[PDB]
């Protein structure tokens, strides 16, 4: 849906500013690398970054019971 | 062509940065920041300095000049008796 999804995924269709992203947690013995990965159009750039640090500021804080039970759901099925 | 979206076209170059808070904000100010000031100042010292110098040997004759005129006249009292 244009507005049915995760947050960045319904900002990435309500201006059109992603044309793909996802989210990576590659891990190591000792050490790893958390982060998203995205592409964009030549001026759209500025937006997708601006959305996902807002994304990220907004888990940092204000984590609401029902998006978090939503991701362990997720978590759950493509775990197993 | 106002916006960073679309400046100029750019191919084949790559830039390498480090975070402010990975660097000293002070790095060789002893050993390598006094020499190339001084480099700065001698590339360009005979192209300023000396037409400066020309205005103070003015400034100074001048006022020489013009307190030396002030001085009394003994050719103007010689014959007055
Ligand atoms: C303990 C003892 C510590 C001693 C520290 C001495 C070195 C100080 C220093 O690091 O200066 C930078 C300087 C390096 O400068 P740089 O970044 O390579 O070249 C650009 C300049 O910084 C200059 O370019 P800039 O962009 O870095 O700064 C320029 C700035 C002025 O920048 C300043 O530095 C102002 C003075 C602040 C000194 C703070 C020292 C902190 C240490 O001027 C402006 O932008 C505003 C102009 C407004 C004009 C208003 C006029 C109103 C009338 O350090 C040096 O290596 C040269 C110092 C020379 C000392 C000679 C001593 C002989 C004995």
């Amino acid at each position: 849906g244009v507005h049915l999804s995760s947050p960045l995924a319904s900002g990435a269709v309500a201006n059109k500013l992603c044309q793909s992203f996802q989210t990576f947690s590659i891990c190591y013995a000792e050490t790893g690398l958390l982060g998203a990965h995205f592409v964009c159009d030549r001026m759209k750039i500025d937006d997708m970054m601006f959305v996902l640090q807002g994304q990220w500021m907004r888990l940092c804080t204000s984590a609401t019971e029902s998006e978090v039970a939503r991701g362990k759901n997720i978590l759950r099925n493509a775990l197993v | 062509g106002r916006e960073f979206g679309n400046l100029t076209r750019m191919r084949h170059v790559i830039s390498y940065s480090l975070s402010p808070f990975e660097q000293r904000a002070y790095p060789h100010v002893f050993t390598k920041g006094i020499p190339n000031v001084l480099r700065r100042i001698r590339e360009s010292f005979f192209r300023v300095v000396p037409q400066f110098v020309v205005f103070y040997l003015i400034y100074t004759w001048g006022t020489e000049e013009f307190e030396r005129s002030k001085r009394k006249n003994p050719a103007a009292y010689e014959n007055d008796k």
